[PDB]
């Protein structure tokens, strides 16, 4: 037999492994596994309310009470250890007796509101009062009842549906970092609440939604909207941040309703941030759909996409070679950009980049611009040195699990850049580069425990990528890295964060600025999707072509639109920061006359009278192939080759100005939540 | 009469598709007669249409495929003798019939 | 009265007086002929509404 | 007459070369025989003294992908002089032909004739195997699982062509599939 | 003196190889003892070391107008590399 | 591939070359139940809808709209690949994500923080 849901257990030696008879079937599980993990092995799935794999163990509801042979009374399986020799019995008149009790009890005080409850279909509580309750309900008595109350702009809370599993507050207390949430009162009159009127403002805030086995805490954007057995399942990918958290796109027809989180041990575990959640509404609004050029007067006219690519390509013929700029935006995916790559270097310029981290940055080697230590592998380091980076706002997983990691291995984190909040406890080493200087030569109290730990972790961030002594900071990290013992066959400890999902595929494919003043002095701008750049530095004379989804900032100085379709509406391959390569399905259609990023810059290559040998999709990625090879062997964990002693010697200075933030508006931040309607009530009251 | 069983060889797959190719030719003047088709074809430009179609699935090797594709066609075959399918259906069936491809299916549509 | 939406008739309808702390709303008359039963706490200041009818609900004295 | 006595009596007296799965049961008394001897086990079972099984209910195909023999036909039979039902089933892919029972059961034309229609399984020694439900010039066999419901091809009348025409299919509002399936199942 | 107009010539080098291989061996030799000096010449070029798992050892090269040149270096030994980057640093361009 | 199965079945030759993904369904982020796992499926990648202008009702013209998920199910990656290889679709597996059962117990909610450390 299989354990359920194809669970993997990690042995560490074989011979700390007890045995146990679940249900006269010898089990095999490690030391430390509890009875309800045992049962898990051995296929039997026992039912659970208050329990949950990424929180800890708190025996309230009583549901898994299962029977031991030397136990007078049930005990609870998700927090009795396992024995050698137990023999456990979860099919016994014993446990089901105890779970028709348990459940009658639970039963007893809910309202009756599963009509209009938007957990109908998918309520754990009715789910399995259908499998493991009773038929007749005996109480007659009237019933409790308790005021709702509001905890900000995304969690609809109706806290006569609570069943008090405390899961809400352990999230909040352990792995969300912000303690706002607690159960108060004493008794049948205990609530979950915050006290005094404050709002959620974690950015994992709406992962309660999930955890909550009922309809007590739920979407409020997505309140009423369908049901869930309304809704087709896509598994797609995140291109919000760089992390790449594993989604699932929910959508009833050619528009999305939800967006869940989807199971990834190795980048996201199960959550999701507050960004990724609730950025389905953007893709509904101010979305272009037709080809557009200016008028005489200055107005978009809708034309065709024959016209349309006319005038770009009659345009494109009348400049010098080396007068063309192309800007990949961050949305972007790694065949869109070898495309727009392929036309721009056959027209003879050599002037492409991404809209972050493109001001220079060396991408020769590949550990110089990745997690070098898996995200996963996070958790098994003992000191975290944060240099220009908050992670809280750029990678909001990756701060999720150094906060696993400090609040259960008691690791230390020391941060060198400017004042931010963090929920995890930090050591303000500096504000700048010379704080760089001081670790480096020492006899810096915290570089005492830099030495003295066995895992250290350094975290660059891709903020450091921006500076006019880049070489001179990542010369001295490195040298930090290598007279603290961080980067050893063993263990690698030195890491770069980006921000941006297409930064890794784009520095991968070689999409690196070559000139600094490339946009001053530019006659045609290629703008796919790159509205974060600063359209005031591009000359008024410059021909500038926006293609992308949304209407932003750069659409009001573009001369031709050309509408794409988003990231729920293609087949694309995005680079994690630690260089994962993974896929997005598409879910909806695409709205109006919108075309795929790379279609529209082939067509526009043939309009130009230059020849792309590639036709098809497949055509793409074997080019891709002989560009960087990783990104067509997708789901692949392939580490790093080398190692920091490549880089020639770069006696450069480091810069006295301090380091700066990169992100102000962690709900604004790509071109889609700009858009959104949700994001704006987000940024208005849960910011500060 | 009734279906013969199933072939052990490609010898007796080919046999059995000349077989089948004769009795569709011999069908040829039926056709003509039981639909206006005599000012509409010619009486080998259908014949080259059967040819066609058993050549663009001459790639197949095995003996229960090509069995099951000759039970078909005889199938279809008895189907157009009667006169249970409309006329223009073998008419819309048995007739014999620039900047870049890529770039007018990107003008119709996103979907290729 | 067809230009008056069913919001703006429920939102005219006077809240009903309760003198404890809590009232159970059955929608009708005859309990069989309305919705589900809510048990709606009246432990604030603001009228509460039954997430059914609509019908609104405030305590008497305290 | 009775499940508990055809069992042991077929356990006996049949050859044990032709029954390779025996399922005793209140649901039914079923016998899973290979394709090649299906023949030959209709053919006792029709004319034994002890199992005078004279009548054929009828003839049905069950699909299931996962499987390797993707169809099962299954023969629900029936025994007037003893008061009793048996089933056989056999098992055969997409481009096997299995045995024709008609020259047994004259019943068995029409339902080989729908289970060719419905499944694409063909019989051999059928005196007429040809679709019997479906339109003329039908493509595809719609009981099978990977068969969309509402099929590829529609019917419209066509007023310039004057004629019933056939369109590739276009749904004014799609068949909404819901899932109701419970992971606490 | 090659090894200092490399960047006059090409535009980019791309040097695709495997990890764990014993074919992409002298590639890796030929990566580790080389980079550096290549590089140090040549400030501004971008030599990409791209590297896979199911990945030939090759070596590419963009020139003026999007036009690339690879050799497979599969049979060939470190020196045997470095000529071989002669060629399509010289004969190139 | 061998799509013979696909010739001799009926399916129309333009939706004999669509491209497919073969998966297994996760569990879903709102039950901790796990019944509806261990089973395959093969997506269309059905998205051409569009909404009627009359009702606004979801319009299609792809037969296989909702095959996949309302019929057509397996019980491994091997037979959705072999069914996939007779029909002569194009195919791309993804595998699962599984998860990792760890150690967990109770008595680690109440650890000792340590002796006083005045650092
Ligand atoms: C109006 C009439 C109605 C009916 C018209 C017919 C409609 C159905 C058309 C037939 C459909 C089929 O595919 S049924 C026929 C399909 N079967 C085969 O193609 C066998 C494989 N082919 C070969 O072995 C060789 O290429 C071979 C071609 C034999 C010769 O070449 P040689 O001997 O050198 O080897
Ligand atoms: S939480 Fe579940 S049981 Fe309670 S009302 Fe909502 S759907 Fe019904
Ligand atoms: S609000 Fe939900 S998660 Fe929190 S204690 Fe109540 S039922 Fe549990
Ligand atoms: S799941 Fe164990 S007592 Fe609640
Ligand atoms: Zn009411």
């Amino acid at each position: 037999r299989n354990p359920v849901g194809g669970a993997r257990v990690h042995f560490s030696n074989p011979e700390d492994a007890i045995e146990v008879f679940v249900d006269g079937y010898a089990v095999k599980v490690p030391k430390g596994f509890t009875v309800l993990q045992a049962c898990e092995v051995a296929g039997v799935d026992i039912p659970r309310f208050c329990y949950h794999s990424r929180l800890s163990i708190a025996g309230n509801c009583r549901m898994c009470l299962v029977e031991v042979e030397k136990s007078p009374k049930p005990v609870a399986s998700c927090a009795m250890p396992a024995l050698p020799g137990m023999k456990i019995k979860t099919d016994t008149p014993i446990a089901k007796k105890a779970r028709e009790g348990v459940m009658e009890f639970l039963l007893m005080n809910h309202p009756l509101d599963c009509p209009i409850c938007d957990q109908g279909g998918e309520c754990d509580l009715q789910d399995q009062s259908m499998a493991f309750g009773s038929d007749r309900g005996r109480f007659t008595e009237m019933k409790r009842s308790v005021v709702d109350k509001n905890l900000g702009p995304l969690v609809k809370t109706v806290m006569t549906r609570c069943i008090q599993c405390t899961r809400c507050v352990r999230f909040a207390s352990e792995v969300a970092g912000v303690q706002d949430l607690g159960i108060l009162g004493r008794g049948s009159g205990e609530e979950i609440g915050t006290y005094v009127e404050k709002l959620m403002t974690s950015e994992l805030s709406g992962n309660v939604i999930d955890i909550c086995p009922v309809g007590a805490l739920t979407s409020k954007p997505f309140a009423f909207k369908a049901r869930n057995w309304e809704l087709k399942a896509t598994e797609t990918i995140d291109v919000s941040d760089a992390v790449g958290s594993n989604i699932r796109v929910d959508s009833r027809g050619p528009e999305v309703m939800r967006i869940i989180p989807r199971l990834n041990e190795d980048i996201n575990e199960e959550w999701i941030s507050d960004k990724t959640r609730f950025c389905y509404d953007g893709l509904k609004r101010q979305r272009l759909s037709d080809p557009m050029i200016r008028d005489s007067d200055g107005r978009f006219k809708a034309v065709s996409w024959r016209d349309a690519l006319a005038v770009v390509g009659d345009i494109i013929h009348q400049v010098k070679p080396d007068e063309i700029v192309g800007v990949a935006g961050q949305l972007s995916d790694a065949e869109s950009m070898m495309v727009l790559k392929d036309f721009v270097n056959r027209m003879g310029s050599d002037n492409v980049w991404c809209e972050g981290t493109a001001a220079g940055v060396d991408a020769d080697l590949r550990y110089s611009y990745l997690m070098n230590t898996s995200i996963s592998g996070l958790e098994n380091a003992d000191l975290f040195l944060l240099i220009g980076t908050q992670p809280r706002v750029e990678a909001a997983m990756v701060n999720a699990r150094i906060c696993k990691t400090v609040r259960a291995s008691n690791a230390k984190v020391g941060y060198v850049g400017p004042p931010a909040e963090f929920n995890y406890d930090c050591k303000h080493l500096g504000t700048g580069p010379d704080t760089l200087k001081e670790i480096a030569e020492g006899r810096h109290p915290f570089c005492t425990a830099l030495k003295n730990a066995k895992n250290p972790a350094i975290i660059v961030g891709a903020g450091l990528f921006n500076r006019t002594d880049k070489n001179a900071i990542l010369s001295s990290v490195e040298s930090i890295a290598q007279a603290n013992n961080v980067v050893r066959p063993d263990w690698n400890g030195l890491n770069f964060l980006l921000q941006y999902a297409a930064q890794a595929a784009a520095l991968d494919l070689g999409l690196i600025q070559q000139s600094a003043k490339a946009l001053e002095s530019a006659k045609f701008v290629y703008l796919m999707g790159a509205d974060d750049v600063n359209v005031d530095k591009i000359p008024k004379d410059a021909f500038v072509v926006y293609q992308g989804h949304h209407g932003d900032k750069a659409v009001y100085r573009a001369n031709v639109i050309l509408p794409a379709s988003a990231f729920t509406e293609k087949e694309g391959t995005y680079e994690n920061t630690e260089g994962f390569t993974q896929q997005t399905v598409p879910a909806v259609p695409t709205v109006g006359d919108a075309r795929d990023d790379w279609k529209i810059v082939r067509a526009l290559s043939e309009v130009s009278g230059v020849k792309l040998p590639y036709n098809s999709i497949e055509g793409v990625r074997s080019r891709i192939k002989s560009v960087a090879p990783n990104l067509v062997h997708t789901d692949e964990r392939e580490p790093a080759a080398f190692g920091p002693s490549l880089k020639p010697e770069c006696k450069e200075a480091m810069s006295t100005t301090p380091f700066q933030t990169v992100v102000e508006n962690f709900y604004m931040t790509n071109s889609i939540t700009r858009a959104s309607k949700i994001m704006a009530q987000c940024s208005a009251v849960l910011l500060k | 009469i009734g279906v013969p069983p199933n072939s052990a060889n490609l010898t007796e797959a080919r046999r059995r598709v000349f077989d089948f190719f004769r009795a569709a030719c011999r069908s040829i003047p039926t056709i003509m007669d039981i639909y206006n088709l005599q000012d509409v074809v010619a009486p080998s430009q259908l014949r080259y249409a059967i040819s066609a179609q058993i050549r663009n699935n001459a790639h197949i090797t095995d003996p229960k495929v090509i069995d099951l594709l000759i039970f078909k066609g005889m199938e279809e075959l008895t189907d157009i003798v009667d006169h249970a399918k409309q006329r223009h259906h073998i008419i819309g069936q048995y007739v014999v019939g620039g900047k870049t491809d890529f770039l007018k299916n990107f003008y119709t549509s996103n979907y290729f | 009265r067809s230009k008056k939406s069913p919001m703006e008739l429920i939102s005219e309808v006077p809240p009903i007086k309760v003198d404890g702390r809590i009232v159970a709303c059955e929608g009708d008359t005859n309990p069989a002929l309305g919705h589900p039963i809510e048990f709606i706490c009246l432990d604030l200041n603001e009228p509460a509404i039954c997430k059914y009818c609509g019908l609104r609900y405030v305590q008497d004295h305290h | 007459m009775d499940n508990q006595f055809i069992f042991k009596y077929s356990w006996e007296t049949l050859p044990k070369k032709w029954v390779k799965k025996m399922e005793r049961s209140e649901h039914g008394n079923r016998f899973d025989t290979n394709t090649d001897y299906l023949f030959q086990l209709l053919c006792f079972l029709k004319l034994h003294t002890y199992t005078r099984v004279q009548v054929l209910i009828d003839i049905c195909g069950v699909d299931y992908p996962s499987r390797k023999r993707r169809f099962e036909v299954v023969y629900n039979l029936l025994s007037t002089r003893y008061n009793s039902r048996i089933r056989v089933q056999t098992s055969a892919d997409e481009v096997t032909r299995i045995s024709s029972v008609v020259s047994l059961f004259p019943s068995a034309g029409w339902w080989e004739r729908e289970v060719w229609d419905m499944f694409g399984v063909s019989f051999i020694n059928h005196p007429d195997l040809r679709r019997i439900l479906t339109d003329y010039g039908f493509e595809g066999h719609p009981l099978r699982k990977d068969f969309p419901l509402s099929g590829y091809v529609q019917v419209r009348y066509d007023d310039p062509e004057k004629r019933v025409v056939s369109e590739p299919i276009e749904m004014t509002q799609e068949f909404r599939y819901f899932d109701f399936a419970s992971p606490w199942e | 003196a090659w090894r200092g107009s490399i960047s006059k010539s090409m535009k980019e080098l791309r040097i695709l190889l495997c990890q764990s291989s014993p074919a992409s061996a002298p590639t890796r030799t030929f990566v580790e003892k080389n980079y550096k000096d290549l590089k140090s010449l040549n400030p501004k070029l971008p030599i990409l070391i791209r590297e896979c798992s199911g990945v030939q050892p090759q070596m590419w090269a963009r020139y003026d107008m999007g036009v690339e040149r690879c050799v497979n270096l599969d049979g060939l030994t470190e020196p045997q590399i470095l000529k071989a980057l002669e060629n399509l640093v010289k004969s190139g361009a | 591939k061998r799509g013979e199965i696909g010739k001799v079945s009926g399916i129309p030759e333009e939706h004999l070359s669509r491209k497919v993904i073969i998966y297994s369904p996760a569990r879903t982020a709102t039950q901790s139940g796990s019944g509806k796992l261990g089973k395959w499926k093969i997506n269309f990648v059905s998205t051409l809808k569009w909404e009627n202008p009359l009702m606004g009702w979801t319009s299609t013209g792809d037969p296989y709209a909702n095959v996949g998920d309302s019929a057509l199910a397996f019980d491994s990656e091997e037979a959705a690949k072999s069914f996939a290889e007779r029909h002569g679709w194009d195919y791309k597996v993804k595998k699962p994500n599984t998860p990792l059962l760890k150690v967990k117990s109770y008595s680690d909610n109440f650890k000792w923080k340590g002796n006083p450390q005045p650092e």
